RNA sequence: UCGAAGGUGGGAUCGGCGAUUGGGACGAAGUCGUAACAAGGUAGCCGUACCGGAAGGUGCGGCUGGAUCACCUCC
RNA sequence: AUCAGCUUGUUGGUGGGGUGAUGGCCUACCAAGGCGACGACGGGUAGCCGGCCUGAGAGGGUGACCGGCCACACUGGGACUGAGAUACGGCCCAGACUCCUACGGGAGGCAGCAGUGGGGAAUAUUGCACAAUGGGCGCAAGCCUGAUGCAGCGACGCCGCGUGAGGGAUGACGGCCUUCGGGUUGUAAACCUCUUUCAGCACAGACGAAGCGCAAGUGACGGUAUGUGCAGAAGAAGGACCGGCCAACUACGUGCCAGCAGCCGCGGUAAUACGUAGGGUCCGAGCGUUGUCCGGAAUUACUGGGCGUAAAGAGCUCGUAGGUGGUUUGUCGCGUUGUUCGUGAAAACUCACAGCUUAACUGUGGGCGUGCGGGCGAUACGGGCAGACUAGAGUACUGCAGGGGAGACUGGAAUUCCUGGUGUAGCGGUGGAAUGCGCAGAUAUCAGGAGGAACACCGGUGGCGAAGGCGGGUCUCUGGGCAGUAACUGACGCUGAGGAGCGAAAGCGUGGGGAGCGAACAGGAUUAGAUACCCUGGUAGUCCACGCCGUAAACGGUGGGUACUAGGUGUGGGUUUCCUUCCUUGGGAUCCGUGCCGUAGCUAACGCAUUAAGUACCCCGCCUGGGGAGUACGGCCGCAAGG
């Protein structure tokens, strides 16, 4: 019953590759865009 | 260090009760004062009521005994802690003693028994029993 | 606790012990 | 324990010894007497229980109890085996069932005849 | 080009047998000793080292889960 | 994890190709990524589910029938045709096997329905029909359908029925027991009436078909189910158990045998436990045994257990990931909670009703389907975000106590030895002696010298340190603690898997040192024997420097942090008010230690008890009957011992 934190990597897709390493950002799901790449970058949150 | 309040609110009633002590202090907070109203409220407690510290505010609670010395208190478990939380829907609510004890339940509406949950309605989580 | 225990295990650990120390040349040829 | 405890490392139940290896999940084995003899039990007691050895389908060797009074065993005779426990005999763990296959039914029974393997009488 | 099967090679990993050999469990009555339990007749045990047919002995440090301390005159 | 690294089309991009479609799916080039202790990569095992069994429930076991999805069709590859292909009764190739051959070459695939052989404890007919339902082709009549509907066999399971009912006695015979009286079988039997279920015989004879057919007919089951007549209690009961658990006892036979047994355990001429007979009990077309799963088992304890002595606190710290977190304001609505919509196939389960003569079984309508997804509502709690506070935590300042640690130098007593006097005949040792030393001058006494090790009194249940542990003196360097003020920061805290460090003694390496003590080793003695205890010697070692080792009854046999719960009395460190001489443990109060005694409470007891083994919260380590065994195997560390 206890609740528990669980930890998920996901791979997504930017064009330009605005963001950098420790930015929060959101996500949207989309059709497979190679192996293992089935999300796209909507944009980011907040900058880190 | 210091983990759950509650629980130590209500070891030290335990431990007062058990003491035949008539007054037992501790620090104030809202929540500690929340539940204080509810056992007021339900008769297992005499009074209560809020001074000044040398800090903060502390909260002074009466206990109450019968004629012949018998304690008004019969336990105080605490069902909800930190780490492993308790939360009940509003219709699998707890039952206490088979409903000599009272359950509180801390839901959106504030802190109510189990009674009270259930006649509205509301889930929450389950705080402690007293019986 | 009863010492008889202790006795038990010291006897087994003192047998174990010795077979090591006869077989030790042997043990370091065959490893 | 914690309960962070129990969530990383859970609970595991003891572990079940398997009874009766030698029949391999089934009620019954065929076997063929190895050597047919007697032997004496534990201290407490004294007898000379008969004893069969016997080579299962399951290409596993095991010593079974003839029970009853008297049997006809011998060398190369087809038995059907079962589990069953001798509290006086140290390793053994089957018994050969009487009236099946080569081993007969005992003499003169008339009280449990069915745990014996004896017809009744006409 | 890819490509099943086949061939060659060097390794992994799981088992069976093995002359000889180690220990374990059990077995009224065999042989040798008396180690422990009463201060068990050298208190016992723990780690370590050496030695000894065997239980075991001894050194070094540690523990009490070690027994006895009669009489004891002044107040 | 007794499987820690894995990956090179492998991770990403671009352009092409390909496909119904996105995509390293394929390809060329470019970049060097991707996954993994939240367990990758390996090894083992396995079709998954609705469900089924068990259980109070949580949970545990399981995947038979029936229903859904998946995979395969002798073994391994491959495409073709097609809307659609693991193409079971298609193709091509290779292989194994079986068969035909004129030797050139050909043929085959039951894990479809029956059936055969084999394996096994064990599992059925080489049946009937397309009458009903479903499917394929055909405009249709119609044809095909081992799907399906039925039948056969098997107590394999569940359910139902029968084998008779009423009356019948100072209670027949017989059996058995006996106290020789009698009692039990036993209303049981015999006998007198009654009824005939189901079986048996005869007659009639279905529904399933508001179907199919534009022919006149059409039911496999089946002349079955069923109904009505006839005869007669007539054709119909066994199994286990009976010492206790656990309903039900006597006699005879046997005697530690033969045997029984789930456990405890029964057999030794008087067995309610063996064997047999009477009697009895429990079930009943069944009754027992074996095998397997759940329960009992709170015996893996989420519900719902523990760790002083019963198994169980790492030797002790620091700290990584993680877990967890004081008071307060606003916000979010992630968790949490309410409601609504979609979904959660049917079957199953549960409730009600209905149909089979009842039941099993079947159908109908609810519930269930404990869940997930979308919308809407709430904000007490948890969490996030943006702040605030000082009670936790830490810093500053002022004092204080200490064998805390490291280095260097240094003091005295004593033991031993060496030298020189005096000085003689024993000394030494033991329960008692002897080895031994001495007469070449010993022991004793005095003076001088050399060297090493340990530091009497102070010195204690007293101090310090995380633990191991630490006291001759001085100097140098250095760590921690406590008290007061509360100036400062403002939750910065706690714990800590793994990991790192420290860690008595013994032991190991290299180099020194070596007085005393002293494993091993020598003699002496004791003894039946002494590989011992006792005596005389005595080597490693003990000591120093630098490194290994990594264990202890490394114990308070008690992990760390925090809050609360009667007191009394010692003692160590510090601040303060009042008796006040202010000399005085004067006394009080307070903070931090360290003992004893004792309440409440806890514990199986012993005991613990404000320094908890009490009352609670957070985190970690560990336990799951005793041996085998902290052992083997594999691995890591170590020079080895070994851990």
């Amino acid at each position: 019953g206890k609740i528990i934190r669980t930890t998920k990597k996901v791979k997504a897709h930017d064009e330009n590759g605005e963001a950098g390493i420790g930015d929060r950002v959101s996500l949207m799901e989309t059709r497979p865009l190679s192996a293992t790449k089935r999300w796209r970058l909507v944009e980011i949150l907040e900058k880190a | 260090t210091m983990t759950d309040p509650i629980a130590d609110f209500l070891t030290r009633l335990r431990n007062a009760n058990s003491a035949y002590h008539d007054e037992v202090t501790l620090p104030h907070s809202k929540l500690k004062a929340n539940i204080a109203e509810i056992l007021k409220r339900e008769g297992y407690i005499s009074d209560y009521r809020t001074e000044d510290a040398r800090v903060g505010k502390s909260l002074v609670v009466q206990l109450k005994y019968g004629p012949s010395r018998e304690r008004s208190i019969a336990g105080l478990r605490r069902v909800s802690k930190p780490g492993l939380r308790v939360y009940a829907k509003s219709t699998n609510l707890p039952r206490v003693l088979g409903g000599l004890g009272v359950a509180i339940i801390s839901t959106s509406s504030g802190l109510l028994t189990d009674r009270q949950a259930a006649r509205q309605g509301v889930g929450g989580e389950v705080l402690a029993y007293v019986w | 606790g009863s010492v008889i225990k202790k006795r038990r295990k010291r006897m087994s650990k003192k047998k174990h012990r010795k077979l090591l120390r006869r077989t030790r040349v042997q043990r370091r040829k065959l490893g | 324990p914690t309960i962070q405890q129990l969530v990383r490392k859970g609970r595991r139940d003891k572990i079940a010894k398997v009874k009766t290896a030698a029949l391999k999940g089934s009620p019954q084995r065929r076997g063929v007497c190895t050597r047919v003899y007697t032997t004496t039990p534990k201290k407490p007691n004294s007898a000379l229980r008969k004893v069969a050895r016997v080579k299962l389908t399951s290409q596993v060797e095991v010593t079974a109890y003839i029970p009853g009074e008297g049997h006809n065993l011998q060398e190369h005779s087809m038995v059907l085996v079962r589990g069953g426990r001798v509290k006086d005999l140290p390793g053994v763990r089957y018994k050969i069932i009487r009236g099946s296959l080569d081993t007969q039914g005992v003499k003169n029974r008339k009280q449990a005849r069915s745990r014996y393997g004896a017809k009744k009488e006409k």
